[PDB]
């Protein structure tokens, strides 16, 4: 009797570390408990995640261990604020995203104490620059598909909005366990901390670059041209024939000099623009 | 470490995600090793006569 | 000591996170806990950080509470996690170095004998980085008091690990400098450091306040530095310096026009070569 | 019982080292500790004590805590020197209360007072005053042969068991060598 418009929300924060931790084992399948508050009847929202000690040698999610996680929780709520386990996640180096075996056997336990536990497989080595991948799953009872009845029962067009993926879908995708999907909560608190901080400089801006070295990389760079632009002059001739296709081949090993002059002519008025305009800015800010 | 894996050395990588887990020495062919531990004669300096 | 402290944004993250999770009270009250991580080469590392509960009254700040027993149960559960991170410091929020934080750093120096405080505010609204990195150091002279022990400060910078920058800058996805050239440069290091430099001068006038109104009966050492400041102000621009400026400033400008002549050049040729391309396809067309 | 939690404040002044009892008032406290901790617990097998040093400023040794061990181990090492600062030890064992375990612990602390007291009354109050106000009562023993019935604290218990308000007890011991023993008997009765 599930919703099919889940919508886990994670969090600002409880995504790093689920990365950090993911990264840190990536050969092996480290696992962790998921410390967040169901809302709704729709939406089941994640707020911190601790890791669980790997128990040692292998690639697996055997067990969790009860006493560090009473350990844990009872030692959390003291100064924090008390939360409850609402899901584990497991990082899956860099098979995919979905549920194993053992992973789904692991599964049925925490549903059993918690009727709608959500479990979160994160992938630190597909996710690259914008996407995370992460993909949480819940699992479908054997009964229904006994039944054959299909679970979920959608009511709205919300959830197939991401297809699922091929690799995925091998697995047990729609046949033992069914996706739920996953988005995040920003604020602007939250943002401006950490994307107006990430890549800053305090005082590099009035730093003249040490002037002595700087025209030494001009005239390496200048003297580069010299022998660039000649090899210009031969590649303007030989261009202009027939088939370009079999021309567009033809620079498939040599390097050419329309796109390295214009690489080199880039670097150049930038670093003199931005070096000297500092000159005149210096000139005047200091005396 | 990323000292002890120099160029040439045995490593041992993970069966699905291929990942050097472990460094490891240098193997010993089983032809090698039935070449050394061989001899139980004991034989003697003093049953070679003549030579 | 150590020359900088580069701050992780997990680090970042998991501050603001704990003000919010203890910040019912609305009002004031600043936020403590125990920092962790590593160094090389003399250059700290700060990855992970937890809460270690602390109150203290406002009134006589001589009086407040660290557990001991939780930061050293606690470590003992993020050792058994991760071995490599050990104990390298303390944090909290404390915008302004309330004075009681010079004793704290007693009570964290058994766990890490040279620890570091690193102070991040948990409401920025301002232009300079929110993480001051602060170490101990000791001298006693007979000027101040005859117990002197103060925090000398430590560059601090945001730093970047291959799995966090993933997650950080998806999970911005909001505005970033796209086309790092002329554009940034000119916005990210140009009117940013003027910006910084106009409101590190005005703290000094601030200060320079004292003058009418006697707020501290002169530092002395912050005059003398004063004066050592102004010495080094650049030599008055009007004598032989101001050849050897123009001599660098048009020997610049010579390889700015060699590298725009270059590119009217390329361009004037891809016109070409996009403009016969068309006049062939209509000419065959029709 | 009634899941209580008791934060030892403990002392240390220069002047409780002299022996007027038997092995000087520092075996003299750690005896003491003893009958109170272990009677402290065996009633509720879930309870908490916690040692504070009343020396020249902010000393706390062990921290709210199940363990009986810790505190009577921790105990040692505490040669006693410097003055005490009344005032402002309460606080600091006040505070540890407000950062406590599952927070269904009653709150209270035993005082450990000794070496010549110092306060200035009015104040006094105002430290009652609070701890009154926030559902907790202290227990200052009388100890160390201060002034006769330390006519200090008496403006001081009274405060925080006003308006007919039953709790802990000023208890005092006679300047003479008389064991500590189980003379300690007021609070833990009843109160
Ligand atoms: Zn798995």
């Amino acid at each position: 009797a599930v919703d099919t418009a889940e919508q886990v929300y994670i969090s600002s924060l409880a995504l790093l570390k689920m990365l950090k931790h993911g990264r840190a084992g990536v050969p092996m399948e480290v696992m962790g408990l998921m410390l967040g508050e169901f809302v709704d009847d729709y939406t089941v929202r994640v707020i911190d995640v601790f890791a669980m000690p790997q128990s040692g040698t292998g690639v697996s999610v055997e067990a969790v261990d009860p006493v560090f996680q009473a350990k844990m929780l009872d030692m959390l709520k003291q100064t924090g604020r008390p939360e409850m386990v609402v899901g584990w996640y497991h990082s899956h180096p860099g098979f995919g995203c979905w549920l194993s075996g053992v992973d789904i056997n692991t599964q049925q336990s925490f549903e059993a104490l918690s009727e709608r536990a959500v479990a979160v497989v994160v992938d630190p080595i597909q996710s690259v620059k914008g996407k995370v991948v992460i993909d949480a799953f819940r699992l479908i009872n054997a009964n229904m598909m006994v039944l054959g009845h299909e679970p979920r029962q959608t009511t709205s067009n919300l959830g197939h909005l991401n297809k699922p993926s091929i690799q995925a879908l091998i697995h047990g995708l729609n046949r033992h366990y069914y996706s739920i999907t996953i988005n995040y909560r920003k604020n602007e608190l939250e943002q401006k901390m950490l994307l107006n901080l990430h890549k800053k400089s305090w005082m590099e801006g009035l730093t003249l670059q040490d002037y002595s070295e700087h025209c030494k990389h001009n005239e390496s760079v200048v003297k580069e041209m010299l022998e660039l632009a000649k090899n210009y002059n031969k590649a303007v001739e030989e261009e202009d024939k027939m088939t370009p296709e079999q021309l567009a081949i033809k620079n498939v090993g040599k390097q050419d000099p329309k796109r390295h002059l214009e690489e080199h002519v880039d670097v150049l008025m930038t670093s003199n623009i931005v070096q000297c305009l500092a000159a005149m800015l210096d000139t005047v800010v200091f005396k | 470490d990323k000292s002890k894996l120099k160029p040439g050395t045995r490593v041992a990588l993970d069966m699905t995600t291929l990942t050097i887990m472990r460094y490891l020495p240098r193997e010993v062919d089983p032809l090698v090793y039935n070449m050394s531990h061989e001899d139980p004669g004991n034989v003697s300096y003093s049953e070679i006569g003549g030579l | 000591a150590v020359q900088k402290v580069v701050v992780h944004p997990l680090v970042l993250l998991s501050v603001v996170d704990h003000f919010n999770r203890i910040g019912k009270v609305g009002n004031q009250k600043r936020v403590v806990g125990v920092l962790l991580g590593s160094w090389q080469k003399k250059v700290l590392d700060v990855s992970n950080s937890f809460a270690v509960p602390f109150d203290e009254d406002d009134k006589d700040d001589s009086v407040w509470f660290l557990d001991h027993d939780y930061l050293e149960n606690m470590y003992g559960m993020f050792k058994k996690v991760n071995a490599r991170e050990r104990i390298v410091g303390w944090y909290h929020t404390g915008p302004k170095l309330h004075k009681n934080d010079i004793a704290i750093n007693e009570l964290m120096k058994r766990y890490c004998p040279n620890s570091v405080l690193v102070i991040i505010d948990v409401k920025p609204k301002d232009l300079g980085l929110p993480t001051e990195a602060y170490i101990s150091v000791e001298e006693v002279h007979d000027d101040g008091t005859p117990t002197s022990k103060t925090f000398e400060h430590v560059t601090s910078e945001i730093g970047a690990e291959e799995a966090e920058e993933v997650g950080v800058e998806h999970l911005l996805r909001d505005i970033k400098d796209t086309t790092v050239g002329t554009l940034s440069q000119r916005i990210t290091n140009q009117v940013h450091g003027l910006k910084g430099l106009n409101s590190k001068l005005l703290d000094i006038r601030s200060y320079l306040e004292k003058v009418a109104t006697g707020k501290l009966p002169i530092n002395h050492q912050i005059i003398y530095q004063l004066q050592d400041v102004f010495n080094l102000l650049p030599d008055v621009s009007l004598q032989e310096f101001v050849k050897a400026f123009y001599l660098k400033t048009n020997d610049q400008m010579v390889v700015v026009y060699l590298a725009s002549l270059i590119r009217s050049v390329v361009a004037l040729h891809n016109l070409i070569n996009n403009k016969i391309a068309n006049r062939d396809a209509e000419k065959k067309e029709g | 019982m009634v899941l209580e939690s008791t934060m030892v404040c403990v002392d240390n002044s220069e002047y409780m080292r002299n022996g007027d009892f038997l092995p000087t008032r520092l075996q003299a406290q750690q005896d003491a500790v003893n009958i109170v901790c272990h009677s402290k617990t065996r009633s509720n097998p879930e309870n908490n004590v916690g040692l504070i040093t009343l020396a020249n400023d902010c000393e706390v040794l062990t921290t709210l805590t199940p363990d009986t061990g810790r505190i009577l181990s921790k105990l040692h090492t505490v040669q006693p020197k410097g003055k005490i600062t009344f005032c402002t030890g309460i606080r600091v064992a006040h505070l540890a209360l407000k950062h406590r375990q599952g927070k269904n612990h009653k709150m209270r602390i035993i005082a450990f007072v000794g070496s010549p007291v110092e306060d200035n009354e009015k104040d006094l109050v105002k430290l009652a005053k609070r701890l009154k106000k926030e559902k907790v009562n202290v227990d200052i023993i009388n100890f160390g042969e201060e002034e006769v019935n330390t006519e200090k604290l008496t403006a001081f218990v009274n405060t925080l068991n006003g308006k007919d308000g039953t709790g802990s007890h000023l208890v005092t011991v006679p300047p003479g060598p008389s064991l500590a023993d189980a003379l300690i008997s007021s609070p833990i009765l009843a109160g």
